[PDB]
């Protein structure tokens, strides 16, 4: 007889504690960090560190606590890791901007491979992405008298033209404007080709003195957020 | 010289391959096919068990067919009482991603393991963090306790390993498999057990010789689950691509292959039933499939999941058998 | 003659049975799958359950009373009746306010909707909606605080076979800013909100891609407030106008233009059940 | 890497050398297994609610 009272008692203290994790569960947003070798990752966290087998970084924005869990330790070209990451809010993307020339296949051809393996998942067809392109004074310095030559190693860039829409930061050559703009543009091919209007692309450009890395990612976050949310009530 | 090695591994499989099909006297549908199939099958849902707030990925029924253990992405596990359907524990994680779960025989250690690459055991009754096993170099897909002083686990670096419990150091490493290893089984009598492996491969073990016997390679793809037959002297796969092959120890190869032109999708879960005759398996179409091991016909659809299965078990007394799904919902069919 | 009178009958008939159906369909599709149960479709299974009351309730004895041209019931029926009609057609309006409401949270606090919303704040929020339309309906209906003064008003109370609508000013009006003109303003402010939210990111994603690569949010704001406007506007203007100068509005009038104002109960399922899942839900069952 | 090879070799040797005894006396096997256990079976036979613990 007795029995079923402690029961019922344990139960209820169990759903007493689901109920309270509950809140804490849906509170907080998860983010994935993935990136190709040579990328930069590393230095880019400890920044965000800085500031306020697996990896994981707690850091809050405007009282909303983001959690971002790097996946290392598991390199493997074919990635089953992956079935686990369906219910992340974005996808942090790092690529090395600077390293077209640097021969491993070019590192950036990978990366691009990379990223429309990743694009076009099965799993992953409503997971947006955030696109960092990190490396920016390398890829200057390289391309500002430089013995090496885009040309060389990507052909189509002779047909490319600085796109009228641009808006080239201060003091820069048009030279390191075209490299830039053609690598974005490289990759916003792949993100347009199967967007189908589900998950979006936010390109980016950093280095590792920026500070507003934590801004950026907030205001993408919201936008995703906000973007799922009208897209949900056949609004957009 | 490596050209002419190649070569006499490549001389060796023919062989292998000509002693196999010498033994193909007749088909196993060509003998069973005077048995009066056993009908259509129908099943209802009994019980509903609520309270995980992510998806689930494993399950383990008890040793008594009275409790079950379960895992989900929330960073929980939960033991359920099935006949009262409440809880009795919920030991919360370290690591919030988990793929795998184990009950103990005699009841008394649950262990759980997940993308890190740590294997962690808890003492139900002394719930607190008992032993914490490492070393593996991949993630963690499955285990199974094969004693109470003894676990057998497989992760992700193409190997599976013996653990002691006490010393916590590998006692037997088995390597010999290309890609990821997923699933495996243990014989009743816990000597041998059967891996299934990402390379579309499955081999037979030895655990106190620590050397392979055999190995099947009758899938084209991924193989993600494997069951063992009550018997001992045979094994059914799950693959990619839809297919479900039942294999034979002592005559080395497969006698019979499951599939339908309506199916497109992954199999997730494969299980047999106490007598062997029905063959459960798991689908990513959000529902379940039950075969006839004899005669390769459907017998009947197990639905009511609202998302993809990815958990099957029978108790061990056969009386129900139960689902997991990424719908954060339980189901016992009986 | 005969046959005119004949005519109505049927597509009133048809009105009832097209507004009993959609309503319990909804329900039975809410109710007997879990994967709808979200704190968006409570307001929705509200909104269902009170205007399938109103559809059971009071449209039978309206069509009673138009047919027969005589009220065959006793003084207290009609005066429950009428008290039925009040409470349900204030009640289908505040539901739609709430959902506006709830909408322009989701959309304009994307950070903050899940602590915000919760399963037991929106029950909450139900029962507060459910007990001001109540209060306003049967506490100054059962009392005499509504009862006109003219001779005509009198004459037919006195009669236990005639029962209109006769109410002096002061209920007229508060009743109406009550039900309609209050839950307007804040409909209209909300999805101004809205759509220029959608707009601005609309503009965002055709800046950032549109070279690669408006008509939609029209549409659905359209479809959602044109026609809750074009079917109760006309009634509440009516209503005033009619009380603050006597010898205008007919009764025909009057009359017909409160029955237009009761087909908006058959295009609630129409408009607010429209997504996939129930599309899904639908197909399941009595498909 | 080649040193593997010889590896290889060895293993295929190992696992050439198995009797083996022909597939029709397997399925017999596994048909008088399954036809001896078949009344033992809850899944197979539906048995009386009496007996049955998930009926409410
Ligand atoms: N100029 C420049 N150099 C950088 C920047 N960030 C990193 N580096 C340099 O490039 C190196 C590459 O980054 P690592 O620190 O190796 O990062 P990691 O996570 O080990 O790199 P992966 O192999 O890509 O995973 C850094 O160690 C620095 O030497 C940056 O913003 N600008
Ligand atoms: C005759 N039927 C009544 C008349 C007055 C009235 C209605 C509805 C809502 C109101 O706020 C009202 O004042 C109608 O349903």
């Amino acid at each position: 007889r007795n029995e079923e009272k402690a029961q019922r008692e344990a139960n209820k203290k169990i759903e007493k504690q689901l109920q309270k994790d509950k809140q804490v569960y849906r509170a907080t947003h998860r983010l994935l960090l993935l990136g190709a070798g040579e990328s930069g990752k590393s230095t880019i966290v400890k920044q965000m560190r800085i500031l306020h087998g697996i990896f994981e970084t707690k850091f809050q924005v405007d009282k909303v606590n983001f959690h971002m869990f790097d996946v290392g330790g598991q390199r493997d070209e074919r990635r089953k890791w992956i079935q686990c990451f369906n219910d992340v809010t974005a996808i942090i993307f790092v690529v090395a901007s600077s390293s077209y020339n640097m021969v491993i296949t070019n590192r950036l051809q990978e990366a691009l491979n990379l990223f429309k393996s990743i694009w076009n998942n099965r799993w992953l067809r409503t997971i947006s992405v955030i696109l960092f392109l990190n490396k920016q004074d390398l890829l200057a310095e390289k391309v500002l008298a430089g013995k090496s030559k885009i040309e060389d190693y990507f052909p189509e860039f002779a047909r490319y033209t600085t796109p009228e829409d641009a808006t080239p930061e201060p003091g820069e050559d048009p030279r390191v404007t075209r490299a830039k703009y053609f690598i974005r543009d490289e990759f916003l091919r792949i993100s347009t080709a199967s967007g189908d209007g589900r998950h979006y692309c936010y390109p980016h450009f950093t280095c590792a003195v920026d500070t507003e890395n934590i801004r950026r990612v907030f205001n993408d976050c919201r936008d995703i957020i906000q973007r799922m949310h009208l897209r949900q009530y056949e609004l957009l | 010289e490596l050209d002419q090695l190649r070569q006499e591994a490549e001389q060796l499989k023919n062989q292998i391959r000509d002693a196999r099909k010498a033994c193909a006297d007749a088909t196993l549908s060509q003998i069973t096919n005077n048995i009066d199939p056993v009908g259509r099958i129908q099943m209802r849902t009994r019980r509903t068990l609520r309270g995980h707030l992510a998806k689930i990925y494993a399950m383990h029924w008890g040793t008594d067919s009275r409790l079950l253990v379960s895992a989900s992405q929330d960073g929980k596990l939960i033991i359920w009482d099935s006949y009262t359907t409440n809880k009795v524990h919920a030991i919360p994680l370290r690591s919030s991603w988990v793929m795998t779960c184990a009950y103990a025989p005699s009841g008394n250690y649950v262990a759980c393991g997940g993308l890190d690459n740590i294997c962690s055991i808890y003492n139900l009754k002394t719930v607190r963090v008992s032993r914490e096993l490492a070393g593996h170099t991949g993630y963690l897909s499955c285990c199974r306790f094969l004693d109470d002083n003894q676990i057998v686990t497989s992760s992700g670096d193409t190997t599976c390993a013996l653990w002691d419990i006490e010393t916590g150091q590998q006692t037997t490493t088995f390597t010999g498999h290309t890609g990821d290893v997923m699933s495996l089984s243990l014989a009743p009598d816990t000597r041998l057990f059967v891996s299934g492996a990402c390379d579309a491969s499955a081999k037979l073990w030895d655990v106190r010789e620590g050397m392979c016997r055999q190995t099947f390679t009758g899938h084209e793809s991924d193989i993600n689950a494997i069951c063992f037959f009550p018997n001992g002297n045979a094994f059914a796969t799950g693959s990619d691509d839809a297919t479900c092959r039942l294999f034979d120890l002592r005559a080395d190869q497969e006698l019979m292959t499951y599939s339908h032109d309506n199916i497109i999708c992954g199999i997730t879960s494969v299980s047999f039933s106490k007598s062997g005759r029905l063959l459960l398996a798991g689908y990513d179409d959000f529902n379940c499939n039950v075969w006839d091991a004899l005669k390769a016909d459907r017998a009947g659809v197990l639905a009511g999941h609202d998302n993809r299965v990815s958990c099957l078990g029978v108790t061990d007394d056969g009386m129900a058998v139960a689902t997991g799904s990424w719908d954060s919902f339980l189901k016992i069919w009986n | 003659d005969e046959v005119w009178v004949v005519g109505m009958g049927i597509v009133m008939s048809l009105i009832v049975l097209a507004i009993v159906f959609g309503n319990v369909l909804v329900i039975t599709a809410i109710a007997k799958f879990e994967r709808l149960q979200t704190v968006t479709n409570y307001f929705i299974t509200s909104l269902a359950c009170a205007d399938l009351v109103m559809g059971l309730a009071v449209v039978p004895f309206g069509a009673a009373h138009i047919l027969t041209k005589t009220w065959t019931f006793g003084n207290f029926w009609c005066e429950f009746w009428t008290s039925i009609d009040v409470l349900c057609v204030t009640a289908s309006i505040e539901t739609l306010c709430v959902i506006a409401v709830d909408r322009y949270f989701a959309i304009t606090s994307p950070f903050k909707y899940q602590s915000l919303l919760t399963k037991n704040k929106a029950r909450v929020i139900i029962l507060m909606v459910w007990i001001v339309s109540g209060l306003t309906s049967f506490l100054p209906i059962q009392m005499h605080w509504y009862r006109a003064t003219h001779q005509e008003a009198i004459n037919c109370y006195a009669e236990e076979t005639c029962c209109d609508f006769f109410t002096n000013q002061a209920y007229a009006i508060a009743s109406s800013i009550v039900s309609f003109y209050v839950p307007l303003v804040i409909m209209v402010f909300v999805y101004s909100r809205v759509f220029q939210e959608a707009k601005r990111q609309l503009q965002k994603i055709d800046k950032s891609e549109g070279r690669f690569h408006e008509h939609k949010a029209l549409k659905t704001l359209g479809i959602i407030m044109g026609t809750f406007t074009l079917c109760w506007l006309p009634f509440f203007i009516v209503n005033i106008v009619h009380v603050i100068q006597d010898n205008l509005i007919r009764k025909e009038v009057y009359i017909l233009l409160n029955w237009i104002g009761y087909v908006n109960s058959g295009f609630n399922p129409l408009i607010y059940c429209r997504s996939p899942d129930f599309r899904i839900a639908f197909q399941e069952l009595l498909c | 890497s080649i040193a593997q090879a010889r590896k290889l070799v060895e293993q295929l040797k190992m696992e050439a050398n198995i009797d083996r005894i022909k597939v029709s006396k397997a399925a017999a096997d596994l048909m008088a297994y399954c036809e001896a256990h078949a009344k033992e079976d809850p899944l197979l036979t539906p048995v009386p609610a009496s007996e049955n613990p998930f009926r409410e």
